DNA sequence: GAGAATCCCGGTGCCGAGGCCGCTCAATTGGTCGTAGACAGCTCTAGCACCGCTTAAACGCACGTACGCGCTGTCCCCCGCGTTTTAACCGCCAAGGGGATTACTCCCTAGTCTCCAGGCACGTGTCAGATATATACATCCTGTGC
DNA sequence: GCACAGGATGTATATATCTGACACGTGCCTGGAGACTAGGGAGTAATCCCCTTGGCGGTTAAAACGCGGGGGACAGCGCGTACGTGCGTTTAAGCGGTGCTAGAGCTGTCTACGACCAATTGAGCGGCCTCGGCACCGGGATTCTC
């Protein structure tokens, strides 16, 4: 049996195991610790293509471009404080105006 | 003319990106001039990491370790 | 056990009256078991164990420690003295926090300095004393001094003072004891001197204080003979009178007096021509001769630095035993007069003023030399009291060479002038 | 031969959107977010469990770790459904 | 006969651009820059594609973050033109010298 | 108590130390 | 509350702006100015006390503030030591 | 009596100041600041004595880059008074929230 | 047999067993070859000692004889190289540098 | 019982300016600069001798670390006297 | 009130995004052990609370004068529109040159015992600030007479 | 209203003391150097194949260029205001002192979690395949605009 199915996860313990082996971190690594990683790495793609597709209904796409995920990514205050010093290939730029650029009154 | 390869509305379509009005005639050739210092660290971080690596192309791969390197890291390329 | 208990009952009737005391007596008839005596009555009288101060310089420190030691070791003795950690360790020591009179509790003696009253007046602004002790107040007199400052501020409500000449005659420094004695009704240094001088000053500080001298009790001290010897310049000694008169303050002014190599030193240095080119040194020489021919106990006082590392070359020569005191640490203070009060191999001591002439006891010696003791009469005074004390066993001879026709002559004049004026007031 | 996270990230999106698909660009720029997001937790655990003098890592190094680089209303939910995932696994011996 | 008024186009260019997530540089010449900047380090450099679009991505991200930042430092200064010694405000409150 | 002891038997020792060798 | 914000005085903010050699100085930034030095306090300080309790010490230590500092990238000398 | 230009007192004691070395906060309320701030996250929280000064200084530090780059910011503004617009104008350009 | 130290073989003052060792349970590597240890030590000790050339002409600027930390940060904040790499660092005790803007000064 | 630089940088101050004192707030500020340059030089080459899957720390990837943080001058003078280090090393003979 | 400029909708592929089969390394399972973490105990350094006096400094309050800000005429230099030419894009060909792959060696660096000296930790000798003091000598302030 | 003599005063310049803050000489202990073993990682080298740079050529939107004009930067001037200046009146950090106490850190000791080795099986990656989502071209509704 995959301990990922055990733990309920669909990401892979063994191969994040792995990873975290020749990783060069420290001596020895606990059991427990690739699957709390795992759980955490899939909650977070979890909420992040969530959004993704909330955009793609939002503008009537079953496609997820990186427009979308720029959208999606820079919304979130809190997922734009995480990634503040990160941009993205084809991402774009979200349209935001200071109000007194806009001419005219009224 | 091979430095000012990229041109006027060049800076004119970054600006309007940028949500600019008006832009006065004197921007160009400093921007032109921050872009080729900008870009410049880059290059300089890159062809060392393929130097070291024993090869004498460069990929994707080590610019975009140069970038992560300098803290303006770039996803969907690799790394 | 002598006449101060008359002197002690004086002062604790005056102590009832309720005010400070002022004792204006030379050092040398003891007066260290009287104020030991005075606390032991008062202790009896009245029964307080505890706050009491001691001030006194670190030459006699460690020596007010030895006889309060060997003479009445009732009473728990504290020094204060020493680095930063020890005297935290001595300041938690007496916790207290428990004022008036005490039993069981080691602050019986507190022992320091003027300067670590002065640098931990703050650390002793609190801690209400009883009866405080300042010893030698020789160095209170000045009134700009901030140990004056700390000294005035202290809320012991006691000012007994001990001092051996309080008669510097600064026409102020009466002024500042009186403001010392009781700081309330003596303020005004104009008033005072508003207020023929020679006979009116008399009976006004008449009842404070008590008279005294040395001529009371019988004299085995060794009635002490001022022999004094004048010489001529060298002609080296000579040549330097007018170069350094062609350039043309007093300091370098001494020191062409007595030696022409303490400006330059002879180089390629023949020690013959060294001690031949000072008349003041080559006339040593001769007495030096005759007092090892007796085989004497010899003091030698001194009063710069200059000419205080200079003869320890000249000792050699002779090959005299010698220890020079000054800058000295003070535990080297303890055991040196202990080697001189006992070793009877020794001869030749190099002192300073300060720290040698106050209160040492050094009765096994006679012959002093005064080098160039010409400063000041009163320090001079209480240098020759601190060989001339209770338990020297022969006579005293007290050699004063001096250079004639030199500015020295001026100089001793001006001391003669203090000399004259304090002896008769 | 390489390794990836294709068909995880996958069932992820079509177990909540049976709907919606994804472009391989998108996917490696999603790839370049978890590995990247992998490495910053493991490095900042290697360096909190060698701060501590502990030459092991756990789940309490790894828990505060990423109690500390996540910000509000992110980490706490992520704490507790990771803990849940770690009971549920250990019950699971 | 007729003439807009300016900034009617602009605006609706800067709409236009802002919805697009396109490419603003022409790819040869930025590709002749950067092999004209390459070479002076190493002769004979030969180049990826995908490190190409790497160079372009990351640049035009880095200056219409700097355009953003200096044109609300202009925006500050009550003016609606920007100016050099905005970019050189921006070079200096950023700190990357 | 054995330590407020110890401390105050090393302050009687230390101006012993102090107060009769120096 | 208490004042804790208002304890560090209006003449103490504007001596540390006169380290950087400013010359006039309104009178409206000193509670916005108190709000910045609160707001750089709670997200240094939660860093600290993670570290804190994590070594299983209720007392906060000055290694695991430094580190603390260290995060984000605005190190310190002298006290790492 | 004689007074003097005001600005010419204000040199001197920027000099004094950029001169000095100490920290300009009485120990006291910035310790009580800290320990107040500190309960919340967790109680009865002691505190190293070294841990305040490293608090201390590190803020000093960050108030006179703060205040540096606010009084270049309002210099670039054609302004010495400083205003509230300065703070937030240097607290965007530096990028944190 | 009896030799000394690898330090004084390479003609290096610093310790290079020490740093050695540091690199050993660092975690960096597991495999680490002869000269990495070595290479590290010389690049410290040059590090070191321009950093105390200018920590000691500062102090000698100022005559004094301790480093101060005013000298330390005065030696490494007036030097641009040291500018970018120490440029995101604080110094305890150190103080600000002298500067004013010419705006600033009274230019009547 | 504690680990420091204190003597080797004491003795190399001590070199090149005998009537120099040194105050331990600096000695301290020294230490954390030293061990600050150690741990930043040593990670970079970790990382990238790990990137380019190498399992060996030698001179190179070091010295090309140097080549990546240290501004180019004194880059280039570290790098020299590391050269001349190793080569005097390495003539053991 | 018209009109260039927007969004929305109908037709055309088409090429690029999900399944399908093979199986190959890589995830998974079980026994050993020894060594690194967990927990109890002790101590002693050091952190908090509080007392009490201090005084530089902070708050209040009155003044005022340089500067922030509202307005107003001045260019003048950027912006929108024809026009061309020109250089980038696009499609494809090649070729050869440089990364990718695999095998085989060797040597160099990991692991262990010894030991002895390099580097501390903790003592003591050895120089700069501070206080005090006489004392003539030049300097300043003050009382006095023509 | 000004010149002359007497009293007070800095003061300098050393000593003398004299604390306060530093460079230098022993126990010790633990960690680096040396000798030995070994095994597997890196160096080297042949080969393969994939892609990357020129190289044509067409073609086609895009920039260079200039003109008209118009709206925004700009110099300056008033005014009023708002914070610099200074001084009285608390005041509350601060110092230091002490008392307590509590937890950081060291030592011991067990034990239990995972590294490691032998074995396995399975599922994830890659070539191959299929079909549909949507960019693009053409036509119509719609929207601020001057």
């Amino acid at each position: 049996q995959s301990r990922s199915a055990k733990a309920g996860l669909t990401f892979p313990v063994g191969r994040v195991h792995r990873l975290l082996r020749r990783g060069n971190y420290a001596q020895r690594i606990g059991s427990g610790a690739p699957v709390y990683l795992t759980a955490v790495l899939e909650y977070l793609a979890a909420e992040i293509l969530e959004l993704a597709g909330n955009a793609a209904r939002d503008n009537k796409k079953t496609r997820i471009i990186p427009r979308h995920l720029q959208l999606a990514i820079r919304n979130d205050d809190e997922l734009n404080k995480l990634l503040g010093n990160v941009t993205i290939a084809q991402g774009g730029v979200l349209p935001n105006i200071h109000q007194n650029l806009l001419p005219k009154k009224s | 003319d091979n430095i000012q390869g990229i041109t006027k509305p060049a800076i004119r379509r970054l600006a309007r990106r940028g949500g600019v009005k008006r832009i006065s005639g004197l921007i160009y050739e400093e921007t032109r001039g921050v872009l080729k210092v900008f870009l410049e660290n880059v290059i300089r971080d890159a062809v060392t990491y393929t130097e070291h690596a024993k090869r004498k192309t460069v990929t994707a791969m080590d610019v975009v370790y140069a970038l992560k390197r300098q803290g303006r890291t770039l996803y969907g390329f690799g790394g | 056990k002598e006449y101060q208990l008359k002197g002690l009952n004086w002062l604790a009737n005056l102590y009832d009256q309720g005010i400070n005391g002022i004792l204006a007596d030379e050092m040398g008839l003891g007066k260290t078991v009287q104020s030991i005596s005075v606390l032991a009555h008062l202790a009896e009288n009245h029964n307080i164990w505890g706050p009491f101060l001691v001030v006194t310089p670190a030459s006699t420190l460690h020596n007010w420690v030895n006889e309060i030691s060997k003479f009445l070791p009732q009473f728990k003795i504290l020094p204060y003295w020493g680095n930063a950690n020890d005297r935290k360790v001595l300041r938690k020591f007496w916790d207290r926090k428990n004022l008036r009179y005490n039993k069981n509790a080691p602050f019986h003696v507190m022992v320091t300095s003027y300067q670590m009253v002065v640098t931990d007046a703050n650390y002793l602004q609190k801690m209400k004393w009883q009866y405080m002790i300042l010893d030698e107040a020789q160095a209170i007199k000045s009134s700009q001094s901030s140990r004056w400052k700390n000294l005035l501020s202290f809320h012991c409500r006691n000012r007994l003072l001990l001092t051996g000449t309080p008669i510097q005659n600064s026409m102020q420094e009466l002024w500042a004891l009186l403001h010392f004695i009781m700081p309330s009704l003596f303020d005004s240094h104009d008033e005072f001197n508003e207020w023929q001088q020679l006979r009116r000053l008399h009976m006004i500080l008449k009842p404070f204080m008590l008279r005294r001298v040395k001529k009371n009790v019988q004299s085995e001290l060794g009635d002490k003979i001022e022999i004094d010897v004048l010489c001529d310049l060298t002609q080296r000694q000579a040549k330097l009178y007018q170069v350094l008169k062609s350039q043309i303050a007093v300091m370098q002014f001494r020191k062409v007096c007595n030696h022409p190599d303490l400006f330059e030193r002879a180089d390629v240095p023949s020690m013959d021509r060294f001690i031949t080119e000072s008349a003041k040194l080559r006339k040593l020489d001769e007495l030096l001769v005759k007092l090892k021919s007796e085989g004497h106990r010899v003091l030698i006082y001194f009063q710069m630095t200059k000419m205080m590392d200079l003869m320890e070359e000249y000792l050699t020569y002779r090959q005299y035993n010698h220890i020079r005191l000054d800058s000295s640490k003070l535990e080297d203070r303890r055991d040196l007069v202990h080697d001189w009060q006992t070793n009877p191999e020794i001869f030749v001591f190099l002192l300073s003023t300060r720290a040698g002439g106050l209160g040492i006891n050094l009765t096994a010696a006679d012959t002093v030399i005064f080098y160039d003791s010409d400063w000041n009469p009163t320090i001079d005074s209480q240098a020759m009291d601190r060989a001339h004390r209770l338990g020297q066993t022969r006579q005293v001879t007290v050699y004063r060479l001096l250079v004639r026709g030199t500015i020295e002559e001026r100089m001793r004049d001006r001391a003669k002038q203090k000399e004259q004026v304090q002896q008769v007031v | 031969r390489k390794e990836t996270y294709s068909s995880y990230i996958y069932k992820v999106l079509k177990q909540t959107h049976p709907d919606t698909g994804i472009s391989q660009k998108s996917m490696s720029i999603l790839n370049s977010f978890v590995n990247d997001i992998f490495e910053r937790i493991a490095t900042e655990a290697s360096k909190l469990a060698a701060y501590n003098k502990k030459s092991t890592i756990s789940a309490r190094e790894i828990q505060t770790a990423v109690r500390l680089i996540l910000p509000g209303e992110l980490a706490k939910h992520a704490v507790s459904e990771g803990t849940r995932a770690v009971t549920k696994y250990s019950s699971s011996t | 006969p007729h003439r807009y008024k300016p900034g009617t186009v602009a605006l609706r260019e800067i709409r236009r651009f802002q919805k697009s997530t396109e490419l603003l540089i022409r790819k040869l010449p930025f590709q002749r820059l950067v092999r004209e900047i390459a070479q002076d380090f190493k002769t004979d450099l030969r180049f990826q594609s995908s490190a190409i679009g790497a160079l372009q991505e990351s640049v035009e991200a880095y200056l219409v973050s700097l355009f953003e930042d200096t044109n609300l430092a202009a925006i500050h200064a009550k003016r609606v033109t920007i100016q050099k010694k905005d970019i050189k405000l921006a070079r200096r409150l950023r700190g990357e010298r | 108590r054995l330590e407020e002891e110890k401390q105050d038997t090393i302050n009687k020792l230390l101006k012993k130390r102090a107060g009769k060798s120096r």
